[PDB]
């Protein structure tokens, strides 16, 4: 159903918020998505964005992406909201870059454009990935952002516990100050169980034009549960060329236990270095 | 306007004739200790003897340290200005610290003829308004500047506030600090109560506000429900009074707008206990949501 | 307008004659008080007695943490502010090129309508000046126009701002070997009644002779200014029982309401822990 | 074209593979590491079979095991004279030129443009200089004439790279004209640079670690400590005896292989002083007592102070 | 020129040494310290024969021993009107004048020259302008008459010189138009300001410490602590009893000697207030227990906190 | 130059590696305590390499300049080490004569290589105390030395496995681990009792000092307890204390008296622990 496998309650959590926007009761709030990484917290917002009409704007940006050396965060954040403003014909991020080279000029100009109506203001949805590495003065811009009536519905995402804020020396929950934190809604996500992962491997192999046997799935569902999903996807295309070497006709279990014992996860390679400095750095 | 949309049930501070505090009146419930004390403060601005000092509302978060700031701005004439700023709204890099600290400060003083504040009119700006008092055409009504989260203001903007309150036409400002013997921001070594330095501690009246009971919490979420027009039942409200005493009140008032529309998802108009039993699992608070990432990492 | 301080007032007379006999050029005064011992009027204790025209300025040691202007240019204005010339004795900030005013007043001295004078300059909370500014008063004291500098602190053996070593009072040793450090012994029980009898008269309050004996029992463990903030609100609560004067039950009505800084950091230890 | 950094890697000439994707023992230069040389084989097939949409490799082994050699074999098994630009982690920090351009000085210097003149996309030379060159060479591959031959970028000691490089590099690989990038490391969990806050495996953020296929290289047995010195001796004309080689493999297993392979040319020009052109054991002891190594010469400075 | 840095020690005339290479009990405005007073006599001998191969003096010993005094007796044993210009460690930081200028200011406040009219090198006054001077005054010394006498710089508490000022001085002391520079400190293995991990003795870098000669200044006994306060009294024209010196000396043993010299001026002024002839045993106790010193007044801000 | 049997012999193998061009890509690192004359076995690679080789003895702490920037205290020092033979002139003084700029000269000197009327010469650059440098300056030795107009680097460091400045990753001798894979690390040794007299029977001849033979054996008894920095510093001060009674040679107490007068670098700070660490407890 519509690409999004699993996370049934946390997808229904959007269905609460999807009527908070149509009733007109989000104007000031914001939505956060917590969770262990590799779960779909970068993906629930997409189907969330599609459910406000056919042509909603959507701008997934990252929190470590704020380190732009040509583009200051006073202007990186400011066009980011204006890449989520509805203009019917073409958002406001592309308007000022050619028609001007101002941000108070087009708003007074769209104060004139509100009454004609060839383009109607439907401000869409944002997504700001990895908010736990977003500086403190950027959060104060988010407070000043949602004060226009042409505001977008902010969606955020964090994967860190009680940490410090980026700019101060206070340990606080999630790495957000508590001027926005208690105004936030926490759509929490859970890591997949056994049965949830082996549909995803069936999904990713279906769209990679890769044929696979049934017994290759249950070993890759052991690994896909333990290590990650995104490492188990990487072994799919690697085992699709250890099968093709013997020409295969189907990918098998020892065509995984070759490759799973050939490459490594994001986990074991550190552990090989752990017992490597036990006489090196313990002499 | 959303900054006081969470306080659209306070039409006054609710005191009787003898200067005492009654339980439930004009919106405010519980809190009868400190509502005596902010009755003293609003009477010390009606008698002009507030000789350059302020109010600090110590106590845990969510207990109502912002609703008194609108209550004091209600009892003082109810047409006064009000600008609740937060100590993290100053830390912006597009503008300097002190000007966005003063832009709210020049918004609190109400002038009377039309109803204007100083920020519409914004040294020589300070004197022509002082000239109009001399002629007697416009008399200033000092409103309430609420500074929440005051430990996030540094010592480089506090001494600005120790100057812009030292002048005569400044309004009453009200701090709110939900922490203890903190260490002052911007100076790296010195500590003081509530993150407020010594030079400003000489001008504050530390009014403590205490926590709530589950009986007091059930009255207030009814009032926020009855103001938004969302019919909730007592079995449902008793759960919100146990989610209230679990985390905060600010979380439990926040769930009224989604948990009503969960019945609109299900077709009904009212909130029952089975709805809030679901939306506690759908949306979380902020403290337990970092417990989960301390569990899913440390599993 | 003192009360008490049977020793540290007497030190202000010994320091006063050093300004007369010229034996003060190079030295300065350190007032190592508590916050609530009233050092600022003792700083004026040699400004109401040295000369009636000798000016003063009180700039905090945290005021130099400035964002509009630099650290030391804002200091040098507040250092020149204490030095006047008789005409009213006009300060050297209102004649404000930076050395021409120094060179012009090197001429005006013998004329008859302009004569140089020293002054007093008060730096309170002195321990928040870094070593960049302690080197400024290392050299600005050695000029021909040295004001009687009085420094006020409440910090013991601490780290200097700008360096990382230990030091008394936030002062580096080069401006501390040659200092007069006076100690202000804190207020006492007979010392606190007389200041509180002064303070009620300054706000037209008739007070009891027994509620004082609890207000001075309450004005010791907390502060003095806590017993000052009460006594203007203790007037208003009897202005709402209509009794025209204040008795012993009336402070413990408003002592219950308005907390102090020591019972409101322990009450932020009950919740927060 | 800096032909100095790969001077010691002149003896590798491929991967030394069988027909069905199995490693040999000693062919095309390398001896041993046959567990990881299989993993280079399935990597190099993917770059040929176009299933490498912007993905990277991170070899992860101790210092002195062949991480730079095994990422030159991936440069040559794609083809000979295929561009290969080895940089290191602490080379991006120049006070002259900003550090983001220094990666573009390398990440663009690992492509072979094919017209026949062959050139790198860097050597066609300011984000317009990066941007507008891409749309002409994107027109070139659909023009039915021209083509790129993507090489290998090699970043060693990656934990010195900071977060303003990792975010630019990961955002750079989304272009279709992006060559492969082969990382390296020698440590476990180590904090990121550029933000200096929290830990991460091998100094790699999770924004890049979903493009990472970790290949683990192992250590070397004392038997493997001798052929690898032998092949580096046979390229430089270093006539060395076996009884000294058994001492020289003892050096490679006492501290490191990289130290025990740069000892040869001082030990060859010690034997040219004494006269005997063929090296014996009497030289190479007196070049391991005279010269030292870093973890043993830091110990000596601790053995006094 | 400045005078108040010297006026507190306006009673030392020379080192007070007989020609037998030794010292005496007390002479020439000095007392005690017989181990160190010969050593500064050796250094003033090595300026006379110019065997000082770019060297310097470090005076390592506790505060209240006369490290400013002995390195002023050196500056006067070279001759009358030999320049002397002491600075402290935290002089070299100012927003008005940066680090390496105010070093060279006091470096060339010391370098005297006799062209007959006495001149310094800071009389003549951007290091391009400084190095331009050095060659042409290297002509005037080799014209024969214009002989230069090297002044004595005195750096007090040398630890607060940071690392980017020391190596300037190593590139400034190496000239032959250099004055003899005298460092002084009492700190232990001090971290140099700027390196954060290097433990070097009295805060001197390991290259500059190849030039200096470390001399101890030993703390006084209360016998020899008494005669100095008598000597500092009689230059002021301020009389005193005996037992007051048995108090002012035996409170100087308690904290420092640097404190007690700051007490002759108020305790005499306590006698002018009360209309007394001189200072006596109660006049000190109404200053010693009324005025305070920072090593014994910072304890009262910790006792009142606890 | 007396001593260093195990450091000059390896330095000869450093030398004759330059003659065959095998040094191209590497550098030397003389690891040892100071006082061992690390600037003496490094200038031997300027004496024995040829009498016309430029040789610059800068320090690593001397890069700390407020008037400079961290790309001009090294680009001068390489061009004050590389030179051109055409009275040989170094390459840095060619920048002076084209100023009253390297984007024209380093092609112009490369033009000279085909005629040979001006000949390039490989020099030697000495960077003493290189552990004070940092990665924003270590990356220029990986950036200039890989060129073909390059000298042979020689470094020196007494610090052990310490933190590199710039980061918080410890490493031997404060150098990046990428640069330490091409260093020729030759150690120096502490001196010997018969060998320490040789520098003292050559420092006495610097200032014609006549010294008794018990005094030599007690100065080396002094010099190997504390330092050779300090033992040289008592030579000259033994003279002007012997010129009281004129001596005809200094004596045993005469070197024992001035040893009681001046104090060495590590005994003197032991008296601070008798004061600074013994007043805090009391
Ligand atoms: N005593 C009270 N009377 C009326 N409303 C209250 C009371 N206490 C809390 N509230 C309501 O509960 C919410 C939380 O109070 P507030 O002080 O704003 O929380 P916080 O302490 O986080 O700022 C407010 O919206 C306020 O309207
Ligand atoms: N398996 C191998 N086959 C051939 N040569 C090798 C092998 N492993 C290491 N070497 C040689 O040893 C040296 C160290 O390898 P390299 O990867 O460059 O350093 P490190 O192993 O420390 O990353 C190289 O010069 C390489 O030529
Ligand atoms: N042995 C001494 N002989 C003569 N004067 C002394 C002696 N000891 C101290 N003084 C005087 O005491 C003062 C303190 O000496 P100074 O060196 O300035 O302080 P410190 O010893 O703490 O550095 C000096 O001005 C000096 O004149």
């Amino acid at each position: 159903s519509q690409g999004m496998v699993g996370q049934l309650a946390a997808r229904r959590a959007a269905g609460v918020v999807l009527e908070m926007i149509r009733e007109g009761k989000i104007a000031g709030r914001a939505v956060l998505i917590a969770g262990q990484p590799g779960t779909g917290k970068t993906a629930i917002a997409m189907g969330m964005a599609q459910a406000l009409g056919p042509d909603t704007p959507f701008t997934a940006i990252a929190g470590s992406e704020i380190f732009s050396l040509e583009m200051s965060k006073t202007e990186a954040l400011t066009q980011a909201f204006r890449r989520s403003i509805g203009v019917r014909i073409v958002s406001l991020h592309e308007i000022d870059v050619i028609n001007s080279r101002v941000r108070e000029q087009i708003n007074a100009k769209v104060a004139e454009w509100r009454e004609e109506g060839k383009a109607e203001i439907i401000p869409g949805v944002l997504f700001i990935d990895e908010v736990h590495m977003l500086d403190i003065e950027s959060f104060s811009f988010l407070n000043r952002a949602l004060e226009s009536d042409m505001a977008p519905v902010l969606i955020m995402a964090t994967n860190r516990g009680i940490t410090r804020i980026r700019g101060t020396s206070y340990q606080s929950p999630h790495g957000i100050p508590i001027d926005l934190l208690d105004r936030l809604l926490i759509v929490s996500t859970t890591p997949y169980s056994e049965k949830d992962t082996k549909q995803i491997l069936r999904i990713r192999c279906e769209e990679e034009d890769v044929e696979m046997s049934e017994d290759a799935y249950t070993v890759l569902t052991r690994i896909g549960l333990e290590t990650s999903l995104r490492y188990a996807i990487q072994l799919i295309t690697a085992a699709s060329l250890v099968c093709r070497k013997r020409k295969g006709t189907e990918v098998q279990v020892d065509d995984i236990k070759r490759v799973y014992s050939l490459f490594l996860d994001e986990s074991r390679s550190t552990q090989y270095m752990k017992e490597y400095q036990d006489a090196f750095l313990f002499n | 306007t959303q900054r006081i949309a969470s306080h659209s049930h306070v039409k006054g501070l609710g005191l009787d004739e003898s200067g005492l505090a009654k339980q439930a009146a004009s919106g405010l419930v519980g809190q009868e200790n400190a509502r005596e004390a902010c009755g003293v403060i609003v009477e010390l601005i009606k008698s002009k003897k507030m000789a350059g000092r302020a109010v600090l509302l110590a106590g845990p978060p969510g207990t109502g340290k912002t609703a008194l700031a609108l209550a004091i701005a209600q009892e003082l004439g109810s047409k006064v200005p009000f600008c609740p700023m937060v100590g993290s709204e100053v830390y912006s890099t597009e503008i300097k610290k002190t000007e966005v600290l003063m832009e709210n400060f020049r918004r609190a003083i109400g002038l009377r003829i039309q109803d204007v504040t100083l920020h519409d009119l914004d040294g020589e700006i300070n004197k022509v308004v002082n000239k109009y008092i001399d002629q007697g055409i416009a008399e200033l009504v000092p409103g309430v500047l609420f500074v929440d989260e005051v430990h996030m203001l540094d010592i480089e903007c506090f001494t600005y506030l120790h100057r812009a309150l030292e002048s005569s036409i400044a309004p009453i400002v009200i701090f709110a600090s939900n922490r203890g013997n903190c260490v002052i921001r911007g100076t790296e070594d010195i500590t003081s109560p509530h993150g407020i330095p010594l030079d400003l501690l000489d001008r504050v009246m530390i009014i403590r506000t205490m926590l709530y009971t589950p009986q007091e919490m059930k009255q207030i979420i009814k009032i926020r429900a009855q103001t938004e027009g969302i019919n909730i039942s007592e079995e449902a409200l008793n759960h919100l009074g146990e989610i209230g005493t679990k985390t905060t009140l600010r979380y439990s008032v926040q769930l009224l707008t989604p948990a009503n529309l969960l019945a609109k998802i299900n077709g009904k108009d009212s909130i029952e206990k089975e709805h809030v039993e679901e939306i506690s699992e759908l949306f979380y608070d902020a403290k337990s949501s970092a417990k989960i990432l301390a569990d899913q990492q440390d599993k």
